[PDB]
C-alpha cells in the first residue's frame, strides 16, 4: 500500500497482515479487527512497534484492564479522542464535550457525532485507530458487550471525515469463539517456542543486566579487570540460556515468570 | 510501478464494497432478493405507501448491505423525499430507543430543511403526535437491527407504537427489522403481530458451489481500465475460475462444505492480495494459493490442538496426570491433590522400568496447575464462565462463590481435553504417549 | 462544593406543578363554573398539537403512478358505518345514551381478542353521540383517548387525563389528588360530563394495579359525571385485579367481542371494495397509471372465490379483521409485481387478483422456514444436526452433552470411511486441505456452526464455560430437523 | 469484587486530594494518570488492607494485578500494607505463584503483636 512494515523478530506473518488491515485510507480498513493471543505472546510490542514505523497514521490507546466497568470505559473513549483530536488539530475550533456525559451506548454515539461534525472542514477522509488494548480483561465483562462494539460504526455517519476505527485485543479464544459468526477479521498470536522465548529474552534483558550494577560494582572491586563488552554480553547471555534451561519446564513459554526468575537469580 | 498500486487499491476496496454506488457488486443469487427490497423502498419512498417488513437471515447475509445499498441509490434521486432513523437492539434499550428516535429525527429534519428536550414522557409525546398525528409528505424509514430484543418477553411498547403507525398515521412510515430469529413471530405479542404486516422476507442462501464462484468472479474482477494490468489481471482470474482443478477454485469448495459464507472467504484474500509486493507475486499467489493455507493454519493456531503443542515437558505431564484421574472419576472432576498424586506414581513407573526424569514438587507443580487454568485445559467444576447479559454478570459480581473461599488444592475442577483425544493429538514418540491410555 | 459520590449529567426534569387542585380555591361555593372558563376542558390547546403538520412537508412532487391494483392497496388499509358489530354498537351507546342524558356516571367494560373492531367501534360509538350532542339533545361532553401502551409510564394516564380536563400540567401524585377531587366534591352544575376511554387496560395494571380501581371507583361517585369505556383484552382482568367485592360494588357493564366468522370477513373485505370492484378506470399504455371514471378502458373484478378462502383460513385461526384486510393487500400487490413486470411502468383486457394470488399471499405466511432454511446450510452444520439427532434416538434425552456431539460427528466420519464423498472431505474438514495444518479435535468450522445454529434460533445452548460438558436442545421439532436431513443426498445414504 | 475496590480508592484518593487543595471525575484507574495533569504534584499512594484474613483471596489478587498497571506512569508509587492476623504462609498457598512473585522485589515481614517478646 503506502504503509511501513516493521521488523519484528519472531512476528513475521503477525505484521504483514497488521500492514495489510491497518492503513491511512479509510475505504480499505476494515471497522473491527482482533488481535488475539494469550499472555505474554508479543501483541502489544509488535501493535506498538507497528505504529511508531507508521507516524501519520492516528492511534488512542486505551487500556480496559483499568477500566474495570462498561461505563467508565465509555467514558474513556469520549474523552481520548476529544482530546487526541485537539492535539491533532488545533487549527479546528471546537467546544469541550463533557466526557462524564456519557451514560449510555447511545450518548457515546450521540458524542461521537457531535465530536466528528465540527472537523468536517477537513480536507480528505482520515481514520482514527481506537485500539481497545485487552478487552477482554475487562473484569464485569459479559457476552453481551463485544457485539455492542462491533456496530458502532453503523450507528455513526457514514460520509464523516473522521471514521472512528476499533482494534481489539483479546486473550482467551473462548471469549473470541463467541463471536465467529460476525466474520470480523482476526490476526493469531501464537504461543513462542523455547527458542524463540530464548532469543527473546536475551535481545530483551542482556542490555539490562549490563546497567545492572551487581555486574558493574563487583568486577571493578573483585580486582580482575581483564574483560570486555564482548565478554559482558556473553557472560549475562549465557546465563539466559542457563536460566532457561533450568526453569523452562516449571514457567513453560512464558515471557513474564522468565523474566521475575532472571532478576531474582542474577543478584 | 503505479498502476499496480492503483491495481492494489481498487481490487481491495471491492473487497470491502466501498465502491461508489452505482459500481457497487450485487451477486446474482442475492438479486431476486435486493429487487423484492429494492421494491419495497420505493413504493413507499417515491409512491408513499406505509408498509413495514422483517428482514431475516444469519449474521453477514447482507442485510446491512442491502438496506445500505437501497437507500444510497435513491439518496442521488430523492433525497428531499425521506428521512432515515436507525436503531439497533445491542445499543438501545426500551428507554433509550425513545431519546434515540428524538435525536435522530431532529438532525434529520435541519438537512432536509425542540423535538428532543424535555422528560422522557414529554420527549415520547412529541414523537407521537409528529408521526401518529400540491404538496407532498416526508416520508420516515426506521431500520431496526436486532429487533428482536425490542420483542422481548416483557412489554414490547416501542414495537407496539411503530407498528401503529404503519396502519394509522398519516405519515408514511416505512420500517426494515433486520433480525436473526427464524421463528421471529412468535417473539411479537398478539396485540403487535396483529399490526405487523406480516410480510416476512428471508435471506437467501448459497445452494451450489457455482454461485461462490460467480461471486468470487464479480468481487475479483475490475470493470473499468484504470491500471494498465487490468486486462492482464482479469484473463488470469478467469483462467484460474475456469479451470476446476486450480487452486483458487479448491479453497472456495472447501468454504462451500465447511463455512459456506462468502464473507469469511473475504477475509482470505484481502491478505493475500494488500501483501503482494508486485504484479508478478500477486498474480502468482492467486495462482498457488500458497497464503490461504498459511492464512487458514494462522486462525487456528492456539485453538485447543495449537495449546497443547506449545506445552512444556511438566505442563504435558500434569495435563495427562489430570485426565486420567478425570476419566476414572464418575463426574469427570479431581484436585491439585489427585493429578499430582497420579503424576508422581506416573513418574516413579517411568524411573523404575528404566537419564532419570525429575519429579517436581508440590510447591512447584503450582505455578504449573494455574497455567492449565487460564489457558483454558481446566475448568472450574460447575462453573458459569460469561452471563448473557449485564445484570446477570452484576448479580454473579456480588455473590461470593465456594470454590474461591475453599483452599487451593481442594478444588475441583473439570477437563477441556479428555484422555481419548490426548492420545490422538500427542505424537507416538513422546514418552508420555504410554499413559495417555489407561 | 462537596466532591458527588456518583454524578447524573442527563438528568431533564418536566414543568409540572406540584399542588392539586384541592388548594387553589378555599371553598367548594368559590369554585367558578368550570364549563364556562377559558382553559379547561381544551379550549386553547387546538394551537400546538397542529403544529407538526409542517414539519413533515416538501415541495416536490414529480407524477407518480397510481395503477390499477394502487388502488385497491389504498382502500384495504386499517385506516380507511360497519357491518359486524351492530348488537355490540348499539350496547356500548345505549349505556353511554343514558347515563349523559340523565348527568350519571358509570362505567363500560369491552374485551376480546387482538383485531375484533372493538377499539374501532368504541370510536364509532362516541363519534355519533358526539353527532347527537351537538344536536342538543344530550349535554356537551369532553372525550379522552387513554391508551396504556402510548404511556412511557403506567402512571402518566393521570398526567395525561387531568391535562385534557383542566389543561395544568401536575405531576402524577398531584394529579390523582386533582381528580379525585374534581370528581367527588366539585358540583354537577359547574362540571361537564367527561367520556374517557382506558384502551389496553392490561398494559396499565401489570405493576400495581393501583389504576384499574382508580377509574372504575370515581364512576360510583354522585358528583361525578365520567363513562370509563375500558376496553382490553381478557373478560377475567377486573377479578383477578381487583377482587370479588370490589368488582360488585362498582356494578359495570361487560361486554366480550367474539372473534369474527368467516361471512363476516367477507361483509368487511368486500364492504371496502363496492367503489372499485366491477368498474372501469383509464389506463394509458406508456405510463401505467390509471384513473376511474393511447389509453385503453380496462376493467377490474376480483374473484368472490378468492374472497371466500381468504376468510375461511383467516377466520378458523383467530378470526381478526386485520389479517383478512392484509391478506388481500398482500395479494393484490402479489398481483401488482406481475402486471409491473409485463408490462414494464416501473415508479416516477381484464385485470384480476386469481385463487392464485390470495394463495400465494396466504401459504407465505403460514409456512415455517427452518425446513428450507436447514436443507441449505453447510455439510458441516447438517452434520452437527444429523450427529444430533443420532443422539436423540440412542437415549431420547433431548438435551445432549455438546461433547457427545463431537465425539458422534468424529465416530461418523471413523465409520463411514468406504463412502466416496467421506474420503475426499475428511482431508478438507480436520486439517482444512492441505498438510502444515495438525489433525484436529474439532471439525473446521465447528465454532461457526454452533453459533450460526444458536444465532438462527434452531438451538438452544445453557451456559457452561466447560466447552465439553455444555448442553444442547433443539427449539424447532425431532420431526422437522429429520425431514430436513432425509433430503440431502450424502447424509441419507450415511 | 474488584469494582467496589477501586471505585473506593479512587473516592478516597480524590477527596483525600481535595481536602490539601484547599469538577468531577469517574472514580477508575484513568485517576493515578491524570493526577499530575490536574493536581500539579507527584503521587505517592499507600493500600491498608485491615481484614486480609476475611477478605477471598481472588478479589484481592485481582486487584494487586489492577493496580499493577498504574507501574507505566512515571509520577506514582504504590505501597501495600497487609494486617495478616494469622500467618504468612496461608496467604501465599491463596494467592496465585506470578502475584508472589510480583510481591517479593520488596516486601519487609514486620512481626506485630502485643505477645512478642513478652
Ligand atoms: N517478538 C518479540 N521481540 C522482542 N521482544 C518481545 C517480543 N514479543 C514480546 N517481547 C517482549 O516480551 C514482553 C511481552 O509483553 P507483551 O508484548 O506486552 O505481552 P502481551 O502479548 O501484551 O500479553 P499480555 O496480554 O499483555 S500479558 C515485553 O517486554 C516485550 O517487549
Ligand atoms: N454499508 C456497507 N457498504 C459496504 N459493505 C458493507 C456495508 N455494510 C456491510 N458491508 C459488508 O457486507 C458484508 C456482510 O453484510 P452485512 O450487512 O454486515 O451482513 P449483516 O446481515 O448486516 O450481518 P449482521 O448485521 O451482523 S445481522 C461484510 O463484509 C460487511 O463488511
Ligand atoms: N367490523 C369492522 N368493519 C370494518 N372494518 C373493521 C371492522 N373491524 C375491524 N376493522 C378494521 O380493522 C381494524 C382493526 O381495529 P380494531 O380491531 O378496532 O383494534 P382492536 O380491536 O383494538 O385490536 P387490538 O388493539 O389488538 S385489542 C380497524 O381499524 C378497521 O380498519
Ligand atoms: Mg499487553
Ligand atoms: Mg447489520
Ligand atoms: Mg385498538
Amino acid at each position: 500500500m503506502n504503509v511501513t512494515t516493521p521488523e519484528v523478530a519472531f512476528r513475521e506473518y503477525q505484521t504483514n497482515c497488521l500492514a495489510s488491515y491497518i492503513s491511512a485510507d479509510p475505504d480499505i480498513t476494515p471497522s473491527n479487527l482482533i488481535l488475539q493471543g494469550y499472555s505474554g505472546t508479543g501483541k502489544t510490542y509488535t501493535l506498538k512497534k507497528y505504529f511508531n514505523a507508521n507516524p501519520n497514521l492516528h492511534a488512542v490507546w486505551l487500556e480496559p484492564v483499568e477500566l474495570v466497568s462498561w461505563k467508565p470505559l465509555l467514558q474513556a473513549i469520549a474523552r481520548t479522542v476529544q482530546y487526541k483530536l485537539k492535539t491533532l488539530y488545533p487549527n479546528i475550533p471546537t467546544t469541550d464535550y463533557d466526557p462524564l456525559q456519557v451514560e449510555e451506548p447511545f450518548l457515546l454515539v450521540k458524542t461521537l457525532h457531535n465530536i466528528f461534525v465540527q472537523y468536517e472542514s477537513l480536507q480528505e477522509k482520515t481514520c482514527l485507530f481506537l485500539i481497545l488494548d485487552g478487552f477482554d480483561s475487562l473484569q464485569d465483562l459479559d457476552a453481551a458487550l463485544f457485539n455492542k462494539y462491533i456496530k458502532l460504526n453503523e450507528l455513526l455517519p457514514k460520509d464523516s471525515k473522521i471514521n472512528i476505527k476499533f482494534i481489539y485485543t483479546m486473550l482467551e479464544t473462548s471469549f473470541l469463539q463467541r463471536y465467529s459468526t460476525h466474520c470480523i477479521p482476526t490476526v493469531m498470536f501464537p504461543r513462542y517456542n523455547v527458542d524463540e522465548v530464548s532469543t527473546i529474552l536475551v535481545m530483551s534483558r542482556c542490555g539490562e543486566l549490563m546497567e545492572d550494577s551487581c555486574l558493574r560494582k563487583r568486577i571493578i572491586e573483585e580486582q580482575i579487570t581483564d574483560c570486555t563488552d564482548d565478554q559482558f554480553q556473553n557472560v549475562a547471555a549465557n546465563f539466559i540460556h542457563l536460566i532457561v534451561q533450568a526453569f523452562h519446564s516449571y514457567t513453560g513459554n512464558d515471557i513474564f515468570a522468565l523474566n521475575d526468575l532472571i532478576d531474582f537469580k542474577w543478584p | 510501478d503505479p498502476g499496480f498500486g492503483s491495481l492494489q487499491r481498487r481490487l481491495l476496496q471491492q473487497l470491502y464494497g466501498t465502491l461508489p454506488t452505482d459500481e457497487k457488486i450485487i451477486f446474482t443469487y442475492l438479486q431476486d432478493c435486493q429487487q423484492e427490497i429494492d421494491r419495497i423502498i420505493k413504493q413507499s419512498i417515491i409512491q408513499k405507501e406505509s408498509h413495514s417488513v422483517i428482514l431475516v437471515g444469519p449474521r453477514q447475509s447482507y442485510k446491512t448491505y442491502l438496506l445500505d445499498y437501497e437507500l444510497s441509490l435513491l439518496q442521488q434521486s430523492y433525497k428531499e423525499q425521506f428521512i432515515t432513523i436507525r436503531l439497533n437492539g445491542f445499543i438501545h434499550s426500551e428507554q433509550t430507543a425513545i431519546n434515540g428516535i428524538a435525536t435522530q429525527l431532529e438532525q434529520q429534519l435541519q438537512k432536509i430543511h425542540t423535538i428532543s428536550s424535555g422528560s422522557l414522557t414529554e420527549v415520547f409525546e412529541k414523537i407521537l403526535l409528529l408521526l401518529d398525528s400540491s404538496i407532498t409528505k416526508i416520508t420516515v424509514v426506521f431500520i431496526f437491527d436486532e429487533i428482536d430484543t425490542f420483542a422481548g418477553p416483557v412489554r414490547q411498547t416501542l414495537l407496539y407504537n411503530l407498528f401503529d403507525m404503519v396502519e394509522h398515521s398519516r405519515v408514511p412510515v416505512c420500517i426494515f427489522g433486520c433480525t436473526t430469529k427464524l421463528n421471529i413471530l412468535e417473539y411479537l405479542e398478539k396485540r403487535v403481530k396483529s399490526r405487523f404486516s406480516q410480510r416476512v422476507i428471508y435471506m437467501p442462501q448459497i445452494q451450489n458451489l457455482d454461485d461462490m464462484v460467480d461471486a468470487v468472479r464479480n468481487l475479483l474482477t475490475v470493470r473499468s481500465e484504470i491500471s494498465p494490468w487490468v486486462s492482464q489481471w482479469n484473463e488470469t482470474l478467469e483462467k484460474e475460475l475456469s479451470d476446476p482443478r486450480s487452486n483458487l477454485n479448491r479453497h472456495i469448495r472447501m468454504n462451500f462444505e465447511t463455512f459456506r459464507s462468502l464473507p469469511t472467504l473475504k477475509n482470505s484474500i484481502i491478505p493475500l492480495v494488500a501483501t503482494s509486493k508486485n504484479f508478478g507475486s500477486l498474480c502468482t499467489a492467486i495462482k498457488s494459493c500458497s497464503f490461504l493455507d498459511i492464512y487458514n493454519k494462522n486462525q487456528l493456531s492456539n485453538n485447543l490442538t495449537g495449546r497443547l503443542q506449545s506445552l512444556s515437558d511438566l505442563e504435558l505431564a500434569i495435563l495427562i496426570s489430570a485426565a486420567r484421574v478425570a476419566l476414572r472419576a464418575k463426574d469427570g472432576s479431581f484436585n491439585f491433590n489427585l493429578a499430582y498424586a497420579e503424576y508422581e506414581k506416573m513418574i516413579k513407573a517411568i524411573n523404575s522400568r528404566i537419564n532419570t526424569i525429575k519429579l517436581w514438587l508440590k510447591k512447584d507443580v503450582k505455578n504449573v496447575w494455574e497455567n492449565l487454568v487460564q489457558l483454558d485445559f481446566f475448568t472450574e467444576k460447575s462453573a458459569v464462565g460469561l452471563r448473557d447479559n449485564a445484570t446477570a454478570a452484576f448479580y454473579a459480581s456480588n455473590y461470593q462463590f465456594q470454590g474461591t473461599m475453599i483452599p487451593f488444592d481442594l478444588r475441583s475442577y473439570q477437563m477441556q481435553i479428555i484422555l481419548q483425544e490426548l492420545r490422538r493429538i500427542i505424537p507416538k514418540s513422546n514418552m508420555y504417549y504410554s499413559w495417555t491410555q489407561l | 462544593p462537596v466532591i458527588r459520590k456518583f454524578t447524573k449529567k442527563n438528568v431533564a426534569r418536566a414543568k409540572k406543578k406540584y399542588t392539586p387542585f384541592s388548594k387553589r380555591f378555599k371553598s367548594i361555593a368559590a369554585i367558578p363554573d368550570l364549563t364556562s372558563l377559558p382553559e379547561f376542558y381544551g379550549n386553547s390547546s387546538e394551537l400546538m398539537a397542529s403544529r407538526f403538520e409542517n414539519k413533515l412537508k416538501t415541495t416536490q412532487k414529480h407524477q407518480i403512478v397510481e395503477t390499477i391494483f394502487s388502488k385497491v392497496k389504498k382502500q384495504l388499509n386499517s385506516s380507511y358505518y360497519l357491518p359486524a358489530r351492530e348488537n355490540e354498537f348499539a350496547s356500548i351507546y345505549l349505556s353511554a345514551y343514558s347515563a349523559i342524558e340523565s348527568d350519571s356516571a358509570t362505567t363500560i367494560y369491552v374485551a376480546g381478542t387482538p383485531g375484533v373492531g372493538k377499539t374501532l367501534t368504541v370510536r364509532e360509538v362516541v363519534k355519533e353521540l358526539l353527532s347527537s350532542s351537538a344536536q342538543r339533545e344530550i349535554p356537551d361532553f369532553l372525550y379522552v383517548e387513554i391508551n396504556g401502551l402510548k404511556m412511557v409510564k403506567p402512571t402518566d394516564c393521570y398526567e395525561t387525563l387531568w391535562n385534557k380536563v383542566s389543561g395544568e400540567r401536575l405531576t402524577w401524585a398531584a394529579s390523582m389528588e386533582s381528580l379525585e377531587f374534581y370528581f367527588k366534591r366539585v358540583p354537577k352544575n359547574k362540571k361537564k360530563t367527561i367520556v374517557v376511554l382506558l384502551d389496553e387496560l392490561d398494559a396499565m395494571v401489570t405493576k400495581s394495579q393501583d389504576i384499574m380501581y382508580n377509574f372504575f371507583n370515581w364512576t360510583t361517585y354522585e358528583n361525578a359525571k365520567l363513562i370509563v369505556i375500558a376496553v382490553a383484552n381478557t373478560m377475567d382482568l377486573p377479578e383477578r385485579q381487583l377482587g370479588n367485592k370490589i368488582t360488585s360494588r362498582i356494578g359495570f357493564t361487560r361486554i366480550m367481542f367474539t372473534g369474527y366468522t368467516h361471512e363476516e370477513l367477507k361483509n368487511i373485505i368486500d364492504l371496502r371494495l363496492k367503489g372499485l370492484n366491477d368498474s372501469f378506470f383509464y389506463v394509458d399504455t406508456k405510463t401505467g397509471n390509471a384513473i376511474l371514471i393511447d389509453v385503453r378502458k380496462v376493467r377490474l373484478r376480483m374473484s368472490a372465490d378468492a374472497i371466500e378462502i381468504a376468510s375461511r383460513k383467516v377466520a378458523s385461526v383467530s378470526g381478526d379483521a386485520r389479517r383478512a384486510l392484509k391478506v388481500c393487500k398482500r395479494a393484490a400487490e402479489i398481483a401488482e409485481k406481475h402486471y409491473m413486470a409485463k408490462h414494464g411502468y416501473g415508479y416516477d383486457g381484464v385485470q384480476t387478483v386469481h385463487i392464485t394470488h390470495v394463495m400465494k399471499a396466504l401459504n407465505e405466511t403460514l409456512n415455517s422456514h427452518v425446513i428450507t432454511f436447514m436443507t441449505r446450510l453447510s455439510f458441516t452444520a447438517k452434520l452437527f444436526i444429523y450427529a444430533l439427532l443420532n443422539l436423540m434416538k440412542k437415549n431420547g434425552s433431548q438435551e445432549q452433552e455438546l461433547g457427545d456431539i463431537v465425539d458422534e460427528i468424529k465416530l461418523l466420519i471413523e465409520v463411514n470411511g468406504s463412502n466416496k464423498f467421506v474420503m475426499e472431505i475428511a482431508k478438507t474438514l480436520f486439517q482444512q486441505g492441505s498438510d502444515n495444518i495438525s489433525e484436529q479435535l474439532r471439525i473446521i468450522s465447528w465454532d461457526f456452526v454452533l453459533n450460526q445454529l444458536l444465532d438462527a434460533g434452531i438451538l438452544f445452548k445453557q451456559t457452561m464455560k466447560n466447552d465439553r460438558i455444555c448442553c444442547v436442545k433443539l427449539n424447532i421439532s425431532v420431526e422437522e430437523a429429520k425431514r430436513a436431513m432425509n433430503e440431502d443426498e450424502t447424509l441419507r445414504n450415511l | 469484587n474488584v469494582r467496589m475496590m477501586l471505585r473506593r480508592s479512587m473516592y478516597k484518593l480524590y477527596s483525600a486530594a481535595d481536602a490539601e487543595e484547599h469538577n468531577d471525575v469517574s472514580y477508575d484507574l484513568s485517576l493515578v494518570e491524570n493526577f499530575k495533569r490536574l493536581f500539579g504534584k507527584d503521587l505517592a499512594m499507600v493500600f491498608n488492607f485491615k481484614d486480609v484474613d476475611s477478605i477471598n483471596f481472588n478479589t484481592l489478587d485481582n486487584f494487586i494485578i489492577l493496580l499493577k498497571s498504574a507501574f507505566k506512569y512515571d509520577h506514582v508509587k504504590i505501597s501495600l500494607i497487609f494486617n495478616i492476623n494469622t500467618n504468612l504462609s496461608n496467604i501465599e498457598k491463596n494467592l496465585r505463584q506470578s502475584t508472589i512473585r510480583l510481591l517479593k522485589r520488596n516486601y519487609h515481614k514486620l512481626d506485630v503483636s502485643s505477645n512478642k517478646g513478652f
